[PDB]
């Protein structure tokens, strides 16, 4: 059930 | 009653059909090339299904994968101007699912968000799954549940038809922390 910081595609 | 080979016979189809049926099949045909399932119009790649994951790994290195049926998709910097994209992968039930968040320019300074999940697999395989997207905030919760699209189909039509999780900037602010949006993604089998 973890989390992932996702940055914009760029 | 005259029968034509599928246009993808050269790739291995073996289906032959009446002209009345030919295009309807060729649109659905498994031997149809897959286009890159990443959001935006930058990558023009095409290939077979088995080539998709290696492609994503070679050309889209920044895309992170999480194992689990129940994860948090944290989109950072959602208020940063322009139309933008977020993408990650979720691995469960023996498959990979691509999670996509897309920000579009709407009528005035107002922008709209579209969030959707695709199966890295065929349409038939896609039918065995359901996904749930959850936005959570203070004393609130917005939830969308549906059948994931196969990347064979893509998401342009779904997004165009609002057939996914749809919300705009003002909605986004209710659920955002900093400039970030947490999306709960849960996959299950039908
Ligand atoms: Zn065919
Ligand atoms: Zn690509």
């Amino acid at each position: 059930p973890k989390e992932v910081r996702v940055e914009p595609q760029k | 009653s005259v029968l034509f080979p599928c246009k993808y016979a050269s790739s291995g189809c073996e289906i032959t059909l009446p002209h009345t049926e030919k295009a309807d099949h060729e649109e659905l045909c498994e031997f149809r090339p897959y286009s890159c399932p990443c959001p935006g119009a930058s990558c023009k790649w095409q290939g077979s299904l088995d080539a998709v994951m290696p492609h994503l790994m070679h050309q889209h290195k920044s895309i992170t994968t999480l194992q689990g049926e129940d994860i948090v998709f944290l989109a950072t910097d959602i208020n940063l101007p322009g139309a933008v994209d977020w993408v990650m992968m979720q691995s469960c039930f023996g498959f990979h699912f691509m999670l996509v968040l897309e920000k579009q320019e709407k009528y005035d300074g107002h922008q709209q968000f579209f969030a959707i999940v695709q199966l890295i697999g065929t349409r038939k395989q896609a039918e065995n799954f359901a996904y749930r997207l959850e936005l959570n905030g203070h004393r609130r919760r917005l939830t969308w549940e549906a059948t994931p699209r196969s990347i064979h189909e893509g998401i342009a039509t779904a997004i165009m038809n609002s057939d996914c999780l749809v919300f705009d900037t003002s909605i986004a602010q209710l659920f955002a922390e900093n400039g970030n949006l947490g999306i709960n993604v849960t996959i299950s089998m039908c």
